[PDB]
């Protein structure tokens, strides 16, 4: 039995966590009160992965909610599924970081990290055989970036063998809701590259593009973006909860997707997306899923794959389908787009198949890409960082909390080295 | 318990406080006598919001305020007005003469004997508070009390609390319209206190608000009541994030972190977009894009300075009501493509966004229309230097001949202090001229 | 630069003597031949090193390589060649129980000393020979170890925490709060080495009863000044001499480690692989631009993949001379491991870096101002 401990920090992390717990709860038939009102036996076969049994025959999610501001905790509690979470896992203080990475990491978060780790240590000790952790947090903010990076560092010190996932929201190219996004982004990326096994990159620009272009929504809100993200997270860990022709735990992906330790930044995607009225026209088949998976505009990371090369990709299908069709479709995708895949990794497409699709759909698929285009994102951030570090635009807010310019220099150097490492393989003819 | 303490100094401070507390009582459904029957009818809720009002045992709600003045008249107007029962009877009023437009009189001689008691009452209020956010100080440049006593009070507050945030809302002297002869001396003297101790200060000009009233609201003979109501709307928009839920909440620390590049450059402008009369409220979509564009118009600024002559260094938009992030995103994208708006090259992002669900309220007997959507902007820019420069010239024209100086030095002020004060502004002005230079 | 892969064969060991004790390594001059024990009919693997040595028969003198021969071929030659402003990196790559310490230290009491005694005593005698009123020197030393991607200090008292690795923008990677010392004589270096060797973590295994489970580093910073102020500039030279011992690859089939031991071995192997990769990459890069065309487009060397390569960034390549001592054994069990070591040697032995540094700005400022 393989258990995943879920952590969520900051406003964005807590919102995505709430939506994610609503989606998974449906798949496994869990009432808002915690009682089980499902129909299929398989819903309870592997309930232990995300949930703990309570004494009253009700299920409590294994989640840790973290913040430095009671407002988000109050919003989560006063919600459709607020009662599902146990009250002891609401760890919070007051006087939030306020978009200051130093406050989140050094000053404010250091006082609260002890309490958080305590809950984590407890939740972890109860599990029979822990697979790994996963953390949701936006890198653009203060509380999210700071406390997430600190918790990741502490946990990796405590649990070196386990797996560390991360569904993090990067700052967008054009859209910018804060003035000091580049500083927090650079420091968080410096911390993440060393102390993580996987890191799924999400961008609000890409999600808005999906909502407008594909789903044809007129007035999308953060609920729809959280819906898409939660669909991806539920898609990733499908094989640890249902049977299938080919299983694939989180590790099997980590092994198959990470050629070298520093290259673990993935681009996620989901299919199908029929836009509420065009489903009657398109016929749902495996080739259609493959086409929509490998499309450029479907990616959630706001980075064109066609500007780089695919180091390696993974496709997790859900539903009843034939293995020959899947294998031949992956082979055809390789052969047709021969120039967008590296030449020294033959057959660089991982495949997993599960036979329990989502409730409302006949078939579905999740795409995880690892390409060289992601460097563009970091490169962009680096430029902005330089544009504010040459003159020390807002440095006095950070240096007042104990940091120094040296740490900024280390972060910039590490980010540039990561970009160069990614650019190493994006070439032709060697 | 996002508490913040309001302090009002001088006639302008007290009147702006009257407007602000009228608006707050209307917002939270508190009766003028301090009762809130809405909670009794509903039976529960957090409508006794701790951001401004402390709730006693009997259900009465006492505002967290300290009015201060030396003229008995202005405070006595409040103490026998509609809101006589709302405030605690300790209104901190001096039963003596007033500064009489004299900085030295209000800072050195008569400012004493009241500072101790005022600080005692402020400390008493702070003890009841938990997780205090900061202080909102209302005063006015030019006036003797609002300059000198504000200087002394802010010095003592910086000594005592230090780390807590402090925000200034003030009435700066205008380019041409003035109600006193010795305004430049008082402003030039109080620059040091509003520069060294305050964390962020907003300037407000009377002619800007008069022009806004004439053009937008179609009011033809406005008085100070309308200006105070507009300033109250500004302050409510600033502080709304602490009181009501929203998609993106921006407390004071985020606001200061985003709007203040360097310690000495904390002088942003403020503006309110949907200032419009009920008659003109129709025939107007008043979408997010329209109000966002209107925030940038030179005519709608609250200080007589042209942003086109300077560079935008930071912005902070605070939305209220029926607003969705997509429309704010589109409006910001449209703004960034405009060529009339110039941003300093060392701030590529240059925008902070905040959205709140609570729409603005309509005071009975007011002039603003009922709109389901609004936005308040704060903008840190380099055009503000112009607003200082004119005043400096005026000061020189009065200091070359030492006119009116005997009044100031008769109250214990040393003459050389004047020169020192001028130098500070010069240095401050120079800093702006250095910070807008493009990098190389 | 250089790596000068000292292919050395030591006497037999009780574990080897339990098996068929037959040496599988021979030579003629610079030619080194290695027989395949499983395929003796095959032509032995042949290599051309100028620095291959054979000390399995110590008393012999016919084609016998004493440690003084090794020092003459590598030690003083490398020292004098790198003396004109270089960084010298001597490190021991090998296997478990592969005699990696006798190369590094050797018999201190005898005249058959390892590389460090000969190098340090020769340098010290050199500076003493050139000690004068207008000619002076200054030597500093430091010791550190890497347990499992964590740096610890051996000279300093017990600090149970792990030192934080930092990156100075100009001076490159370094260790925060690492204890550094100044040294006057060679015997002080010997005492400090003894203390550091005692301080390191050690555990027993089948292949060797006292295997070291950490990667040790010993830095020497050595400065030279001449004070003919009329027509000379003081502090006219400095050199960095790094002496590193690397725990060998843990052949898990031949050791059967379990629990924490296995984990240590795992980390060790990972680190070693990264080091090997760097030594394979760096070589090729420095081989390409130096020989091919001078293009210098871009070449990436994966330093950050491990702490060992990260801290030795200045010393492993770029602007540093290097050195490896391939500590082999004459056993048949180690033929594949020896082949791997000398195959990485084939991916090494030039490295080809450039340097010439360490002026005195303040002393020339006297002439400039005057
Ligand atoms: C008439 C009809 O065809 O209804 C469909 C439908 O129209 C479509 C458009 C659905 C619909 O989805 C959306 O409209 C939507 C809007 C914003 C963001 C995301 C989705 C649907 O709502 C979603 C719904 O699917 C589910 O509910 C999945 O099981 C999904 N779970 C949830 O959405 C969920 C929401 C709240 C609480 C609990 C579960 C899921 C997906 C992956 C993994 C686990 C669960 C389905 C099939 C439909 C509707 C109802 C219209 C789609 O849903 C998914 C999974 O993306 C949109 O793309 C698919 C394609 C479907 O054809
Ligand atoms: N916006 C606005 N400004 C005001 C108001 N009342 C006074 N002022 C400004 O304040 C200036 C006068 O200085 P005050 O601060 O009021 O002087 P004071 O507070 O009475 O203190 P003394 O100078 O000692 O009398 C005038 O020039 C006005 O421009 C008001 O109600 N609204
Ligand atoms: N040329 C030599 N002549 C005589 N004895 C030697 C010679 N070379 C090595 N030895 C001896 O062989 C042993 C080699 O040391 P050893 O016990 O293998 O340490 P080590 O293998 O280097 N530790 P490690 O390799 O890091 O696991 C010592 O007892 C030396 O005295
Ligand atoms: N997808 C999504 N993004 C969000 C949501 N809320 C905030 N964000 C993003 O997160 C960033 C702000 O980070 P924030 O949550 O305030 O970080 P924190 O203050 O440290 O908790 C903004 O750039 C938003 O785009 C949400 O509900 N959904
Ligand atoms: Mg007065
Ligand atoms: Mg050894």
């Amino acid at each position: 039995m393989r258990e995943i401990v879920h952590i969520q920090a900051g406003q964005c992390g807590n919102q995505i966590g709430a939506k994610f717990w609503e989606v998974i709860s449906d798949e496994h038939g869990i009432d808002p009160t915690g009682s089980y009102h499902g129909d299929s036996d398989l819903q309870l076969e592997r309930i232990n992965v995300y949930y703990n049994e309570a004494t009253g025959n009700k299920y409590v999610p294994r989640a840790i909610l973290v913040d430095l501001e009671p407002g988000t905790m109050d919003s989560v509690r006063s919600g459709p599924f607020g009662q599902i979470f146990r009250p002891d896992n609401f760890v919070f203080g007051q006087s939030g970081a306020g978009n200051n990475w130093a406050k989140g990491h050094y000053t404010e978060g250091a006082e609260l990290v002890d309490s958080v780790l305590d809950v984590v240590r407890k939740e972890s000790e109860s599990c029979d055989c822990l697979q790994g952790f996963q953390l949701t947090h936006s890198l653009g903010g203060g509380t999210g970036s700071g406390m997430g990076t600190l918790l990741i560092s502490k946990i990796r010190e405590e649990y070196p063998d386990r797996i560390m996932n991360t569904f993090s929201v990067m700052p967008s190219p054009k859209v910018s809701d804060t003035v000091v996004e580049p500083y927090n982004a650079t420091l968080s990326v410096h911390q993440l590259v060393e102390n993580t096994d996987e890191t799924y990159c999400i961008d609000n620009e890409a999600l808005y593009d999906i909502c407008f272009r594909t789903l044809k929504l007129t007035t999308p809100t953060y609920g729809d973006l959280n819906h898409l993200v939660s669909a991806t997270m539920s898609g990733v860990t499908t094989c640890l909860r249902f049977p299938g022709q080919l299983n694939a735990d989180l590790r099997k992906l980590a092994v198959n997707m990470v050629p070298f330790p520093r290259l673990h930044f993935f681009m996620p995607g989901f299919a199908p997306l029929t836009s509420r009225g065009s489903q009657q026209y398109r016929a749902l088949t495996v080739p259609e899923l493959t086409q929509q998976m490998f499309d450029s505009k479907n990616m959630m990371a706001a980075c064109d794959p066609r500007h780089g090369r695919y180091l390696t990709v993974a496709a997790i299908f859900r539903g009843r389908m034939s293995m020959k069709e899947v294998d031949e479709q992956m082979l055809n995708v390789q052969n047709k787009n021969s120039s967008y895949f590296v030449e020294w990794i033959p057959n660089n497409v991982k495949t997993a198949v599960c036979d329990i699709p989502p409730r409302g759909l006949k078939m579905s698929a999740t795409f995880i890409g690892n390409s060289t285009a992601i460097q563009e994102l970091f490169k962009r951030i680096s430029e902005q960082f330089t544009a504010m570090f040459r003159r020390k635009a807002f440095l006095h807010w950070y240096t007042g909390e104990g940091m120094d310019e040296m740490e900024f220099t280390e972060a910039e150097s590490n980010m540039n080295d990561l970009v160069s490492e990614y650019q190493q393989y994006q070439d032709a003819t060697a | 318990m996002r508490e913040c303490i309001s302090i009002h100094v001088g006639q302008a401070g007290v009147q702006i406080g009257n407007a602000c507390w009228e608006l707050y009582c209307l917002e939270h459904g508190i009766q003028p006598d301090g009762q809130m029957p809405s909670d009794k009818t509903i039976g529960g809720g957090d409508d006794s919001f701790n951001t401004f009002f402390s709730e006693t045992g009997a259900g009465k709600h006492v505002p967290r305020a300290v009015f201060v003045d030396l003229e008995p008249t202005v405070i006595d107007e409040v103490r026998t007005g509609t809101y006589r029962q709302l405030f605690h009877p300790e209104q901190l009023i001096t039963g003596k003469e007033d500064a009489a437009n004299n900085y030295a009189r209000g800072h050195y001689t008569i400012g004493k004997e009241i500072i101790d008691l005022v600080l005692d009452r402020i400390r008493k209020l702070a003890d009841q508070c938990t997780g205090l956010q900061g202080f909102l100080v209302f005063h006015s440049f030019g006036g003797g009390t609002g300059s000198g006593f504000t200087s002394l009070l802010m010095e003592r507050l910086s000594v005592d609390y230090g780390k807590k945030s402090k925000l200034e809302f003030s009435i700066y002297p205008a380019p041409q319209v003035s109600t006193a002869v010795v305004e430049p001396y008082n402003s030039i003297l109080t620059t040091h206190t509003t520069l060294e101790h305050s964390d962020c200060a907003f300037m407000v000009d009377n002619e800007a608000i008069y022009d806004i009233c004439r053009r937008n609201l179609d009011i033809e003979r406005p008085t100070y009541t309308n200006l105070n109501r507009l300033i109250s709307q500004i302050v409510s928009s600033i502080t709304a994030s602490l009181r009501f839920d929203g998609a993106l909440n921006v407390d004071l620390t985020e606001f200061q972190t985003n709007l203040v590049p360097y310690p000495r450059i904390h002088f942003p402008l403020a503006t309110y977009a949907p200032v419009i009369s009920a008659e003109k409220a129709y025939h107007e979509q008043l979408s997010v894009a329209e109000i966002t564009n209107a925030c940038f118009e030179p005519a709608n600024q609250m200080v007589k300075c042209d942003p086109r002559h300077g560079k935008y260094m930071a912005c902070c938009l605070l939305y209220r009501g029926d607003v969705v992030p997509k429309d704010v995103n589109a409006a910001i994208a449209t703004i960034k493509t405009k060529r009339s708006i110039q941003f300093v090259d060392w701030c590529p992002t240059g925008f902070k966004v905040g959205i709140n669900y609570q729409p603005p309220t309509v005071v009975p007997g007011g002039d603003l229309a009922k709109v389901q959507r609004a936005v308040c902007m704060l903008s840190n820019t380099t055009a503000i230097a112009e607003a200082w420069a004119r005043l400096d010239h005026k000061f020189d024209l009065m200091y070359a001949k030492r006119a009116f100086v005997h009044w100031y030095v008769g109250e214990g002020m040393e003459e050389g202090e004047f020169s020192e004060a001028r130098e500070d502004m010069a240095a401050l002005e120079k800093d702006y001229e250095e910070v807008g230079v493009d990098s190389v | 630069a250089s790596v000068k892969v000292a292919v050395r064969v030591r006497p037999f060991n009780s574990r080897e003597m339990s098996r068929d004790s037959k040496c599988i390594i021979q030579m003629s001059g610079s030619t080194t031949t290695i027989v395949n024990p499983k395929q003796p009919k095959e032509t032995p693997k042949s290599f051309s090193f100028d620095y291959s040595y054979w000390s399995h028969t110590s008393p012999e003198d016919i084609n016998y390589a004493s440690q003084k021969q090794v020092y003459r071929d590598i030690g003083e030659e490398m020292l004098q060649h790198a003396f004109e402003g270089y960084n010298v990196c001597i490190f021991a790559y090998g296997q478990t129980g592969a005699g990696k310490s006798y190369t590094m230290m050797g018999k201190q009491e005898k005249d058959q000393q390892g590389i460090i005694p000969q190098l340090c005593e020769d340098l010290f005698s050199r500076i003493n020979d050139t000690t004068n009123d207008n000619m002076s020197y200054s030597v500093e030393v430091s010791y550190m170890e890497i347990y499992c991607e964590r740096v610890r200090d051996l000279l300093n008292p017990k600090n149970k925490g792990n030192l934080r690795v930092r990156e100075h923008p100009l001076l490159g990677p370094y260790v925060e709060d690492l204890s550094k010392l100044a040294v006057t004589s060679y015997n002080d270096i010997q005492d400090l080495m003894d203390s550091g060797n005692k301080a390191r973590t050690v555990a027993a295994t089948n292949m060797n009863e006292t295997s070291s489970r950490s990667h040790a580093v010993f830095n020497i910073i050595f400065t030279q000044k001449r004070h003919d102020a009329e027509t000379n500039i003081t502090t006219e030279k400095v050199s960095k001499i790094s002496l590193v011992d690397l725990a060998g690859s843990e052949r898990a089939d031949s050791t059967g480690a379990k629990g924490t031991r296995l984990k240590e071995g795992a980390n060790i192997n990972k680190s070693l692989t990264t080091l090997g990769k760097v030594i394979s990459a760096l070589a090729e890069m420095d081989s390409g631009p130096n020989k091919n065309k001078k293009k210098k487009k871009t070449d990436f060397i994966p330093y950050r993949d491990s702490v060992l390569t990260w801290l030795l960034r200045e010393n492993l390549g770029g602007n540093s001379r290097t050195a490896m001592v391939a500590a082999l054994s004459p056993a048949d069990i180690n033929y594949d491991e020896t082949l791997s070591t000398l195959r990485y040697a084939d991916r090494a032995k030039q490295i080809r870096c450039n340097a010439v540094i360490n002026e005195d700005p303040n002393n020339k400022l006297i002439r400039e101002l005057k």
